[PDB]
RNA sequence: UCGGUUUCAAGCCGAUGGAAGUUUGAGGCAAUAACAGGUCUGUGAUGCCCUUAGACGUUCUGGGCCGCACGCGCGCUACACUGACGGAGCCAGCGAGUCUAACCUUGGCCGAGAGGUCUUGGUAAUCUUGUGAAACUCCGUCGUGCUGGGGAUAGAGCAUUGUAAUUAUUGCUCUUCAACGAGGAAUUCCUAGUAAGCGCAAGUCAUCAGCUUGCGUUGAUUACGUCCCUGCCCUUUGUACACACC
């Protein structure tokens, strides 16, 4: 296509939604990186966010962080229907949510904890699991 | 709470409500049908329910059918599941909902491989 | 194959017949119906074709009547038996069965002694059957070889499993509550393992042999404790070694290092800073 | 079942013939069933 | 002394002394089967 | 057919011609002498235990056959750049398919998909179906970084088969991205449309393969040698150790 130089501007090792991004691969597997958000779902975020994917991470605004963090918190009012989303149609709440990199741990424990409090089979196979593999 | 509502407004919510509020598995259970022989049960169930000491537990109902998803009906109940050998009392949380019987009723004992000593006499004797 | 439950099932009389016949094949090549009965030391034909009927329905003996010349012929279960029977007047093992170790010329399995200490048997099977001399022959002397190097490693120190006994073809040894290099995910001590694992190689050059095949599934890890972390190195490689005298020591030694360091490279990142050990210094070190 | 020697093994349940695959061998040329090639 | 015996006395030809520590604990589930108490305490060393 | 080779005898081997010339190449058919091999729901005052409260008969629930330090083995997918992803090109054969039933299913609408819905052709060289199959071709993205290779494990949802899916049948959506940098001793299979790569169909089949058997698609490298080991034989020969001596 086009060459097109820069001098300087770019960053090697930047940060977004308090994780890690590094800034010379595409945003696409730069955005991937972060847990709760895989090739997929970076790529219709960035399709949604209007921001070039074709151009690298290196060559990203603050201000398309700034829309990309919004559309992390609001996936059902930019159009991303609640097919394409980890943990929809929640029993506690009845709602659909896309879980983040820091509270899909969080919301494992609350799972593995629900089947554990309700002592289902699942709950007591999986912690005499860890329990006896472990010692 | 199940899908964001209070647990009385559930509880007292019938089985069609819940089938509105249920996730595919359920619907597709009971859209398909149930059998006669649950109807009497479910009365045996509530029978314990309203012969119960106040403030304590209700009497226990004995049950066979691991396949039957919990229902808020039967929210509260204590119930001694058959695992195929021996009975489970299990009183039914509001936690419960939606799922099998069985899965509160394990089917085995655990496969404890980690004993060496009783492995180094379980050996074929030779004499 | 080996299936040591039926070894119960015999009397005094069945092994005293089946002894006759290892004394009586080891004599003359097939033995015939009159020798055992005369060799057996026994009384009449009740004992003797009772207990060889006993050997042959439990397939440890082969009835050969080549035109009139009838005669017999011991089976690989016979000699085992022979062996676990002069092993269990030995007082060396009492119990067996679980088979870790399926090797070419070599059968591992689990047993037991007396006092309830698990061990190992190592049993040797060349060509596994077209019975001649030279099968069991070489077998016997298989396990003749592997144990007195087993015992001369054990001697001097080397990490390598205490040879207890063996009964012909058959070897029991010391059980090992130890890891291979392929189940062991990584150490506390990496860099003293292989400090360990060079020093031995330099050590067993001194000795003067090179165990040409010294690769991940060799080296067993024993842990001792669990709160501390205690290792120990032991090592399963006889009739691959090779004296320090053969024309290709060379390449079988750099070889044996030139994979220590590349495991150690590999699965747990440490590459070593000194210099391999080379044949030379070796070949001067003993 | 095998429709022939009471056997439960060896059902050639296809085209709804049912006859195991000893008995079916045998009555093979009775059905049809010749040997070619 | 035959009360110190785990199995019957023929120790000279048969299987070895099989030792069965039992680790029991109590699980306060109300009423609850052998097997689902089995499965709730299990500890290795 | 020509020529080598052979007592120049039945034959062998090379070349040429030939659709086809290693016996162009595969397998069924006997008589023979060996079988305590499978059952007949064959029969005869036939020898066994009893004769029957035994459940070998029935049923009814629910659990099993997978349960996991590991040993063994057949495999499937992989460690990439003769590659993955995204665009377009678009080429097969062997099959199978519904009645007193619901099988193979085009097409039109709904749906991200999986699927749904309204119809339809075919009991079939006539309809599905030209089975518009994949590897493969071409134009792009990535650039050697466990990478965008690999897709284990695990989470939540959505549907289908089924009376019933929990220990998750399977399918679909998002997410988690473990091991695995051409693999030790060793060992399997293969000489032409063959190996290998690739998918499809049919059997199991109500849901599925990574199961099997065929099929077509793409299509090499290396022999056309030998008895080195593996065996299989067939000769010659000495001999039962004709049970020789110690
Ligand atoms: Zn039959």
């Amino acid at each position: 296509s086009l060459v097109v130089q820069e001098q300087g501007s770019f960053q090697h090792i930047l940060r977004l939604l308090n994780t890690n991004v590094d800034g010379n691969i595409k945003i696409v597997y730069a955005l991937t990186t972060i847990k709760g958000v895989g090739r997929r779902y970076s790529n219709l975020v960035c399709k949604k966010a209007d921001v070039d994917l074709h151009k690298r991470a290196g060559e990203l605004t603050q201000e398309e962080l700034e829309r990309i963090v919004q559309i992390m918190q609001n996936p059902t009012h930019y159009k991303i229907p609640a097919w394409f989303l980890n943990r929809q149609n929640d029993i506690t709440d009845g709602k659909d949510y896309h879980t983040l990199a820091n509270n899909v741990e969080s919301k494992l424990r609350d799972d593995l904890e629900r089947l554990k409090k309700i002592r289902a089979h699942r709950g007591i196979r999986h912690f005499w699991g860890l329990r006896v593999r472990g010692q | 709470s199940y899908r964001g509502v209070d647990l009385e407004k559930l509880l007292e919510m019938s089985t069609e409500d819940f089938v509105k509020l249920a996730p595919a598995r359920v619907r597709r259970r009971f859209a398909r049908g149930m059998t006669s022989k649950p109807a009497g049960f479910m009365k045996k169930l509530r029978a314990a329910k309203l012969a119960a000491p106040e403030n304590e537990k209700p009497a226990p109902v004995r049950t066979h059918m691991r396949n039957m998803i919990i229902v808020p009906e039967m929210i509260g109940s204590v119930v001694g599941i058959y695992n195929g050998k021996a009975f489970n009392q299990v009183e039914i949380r509001p936690e419960m909902l939606g799922h099998y019987l069985g899965e509160f009723s394990i089917t085995y004992t655990p496969v404890r491989h980690g004993r060496a000593g009783a492995t180094t006499s379980r050996f074929i004797p030779l004499k | 194959k080996l299936d040591t439950s039926h070894m119960r099932y015999l009397t005094t009389d069945d092994f005293r017949v089946l002894q006759a016949v290892e004394q009586g094949s080891r004599s003359h090549e097939v033995v015939p119906t009159p020798l055992i009965h005369q060799i057996s030391g026994m009384r009449s034909q009740s004992g003797t074709n009772r207990a060889i009927s006993d050997l042959a329905k439990l397939s440890l003996i082969s009835k050969m009547r080549n035109v009139k010349y009838d005669g017999y012929r011991l089976t690989y279960n016979g000699i085992d038996y022979l062996a676990l029977k002069t092993m269990l007047n030995r007082d060396t093992v009492y119990s067996v069965g679980n088979t870790i170790g399926v090797g070419k010329e070599s059968d591992i399995y689990k047993v037991s002694d007396k006092n309830g200490n698990p061990r190992v048997m190592k049993i040797h099977r060349l060509g596994r059957s077209n019975q001649g001399a030279n099968w069991m022959h070489l077998s016997r002397l298989a396990a003749n070889k592997e144990y007195q190097f087993m015992s001369m490693l054990y001697s001097k120190g080397f990490k390598v499993p205490e040879p207890f006994d063996n009964s012909r073809h058959i070897v029991v040894m010391e059980l090992i509550e130890g890891y291979p290099m392929r189940r062991l995910r990584k150490h506390k001590n990496i860099p003293k393992l292989y400090s360990d694992l060079m020093c031995f190689i330099v050590d067993l050059a001194n000795s003067g042999l090179i165990h040409c095949d010294f690769n991940e599934f060799n080296i067993m890890i024993k842990d001792k404790l669990e709160d501390e972390n205690d290792c120990g190195f032991v090592v399963i490689d006889f009739p691959q070694c090779i004296s320090i005298q053969h024309q290709d020591a060379d390449y079988y030694f750099q070889r044996d290092v030139d994979c220590i360091r590349r495991f150690f490279k590999k699965k747990l990142k440490y590459e070593p800073k000194p210099d391999s050990s080379m044949l030379d210094t070796e070949g001067f070190g003993d | 079942q095998c429709r022939v020697c009471s056997s439960h093994t060896g059902l050639i349940r296809k085209y709804g013939l049912n006859i195991c695959r000893q008995c079916f061998r045998e009555k093979a040329n009775d059905i049809g069933f010749n040997k070619f090639r | 002394e035959y009360d110190g015996l785990t199995t019957a006395r023929y120790d000279d030809h048969g299987f070895l002394p099989g030792r069965e520590q039992t680790s029991k604990k109590a699980a306060v589930p109300k009423g609850t089967s052998d097997y689902q108490a089995k499965w709730y305490l299990d500890d290795v060393i």
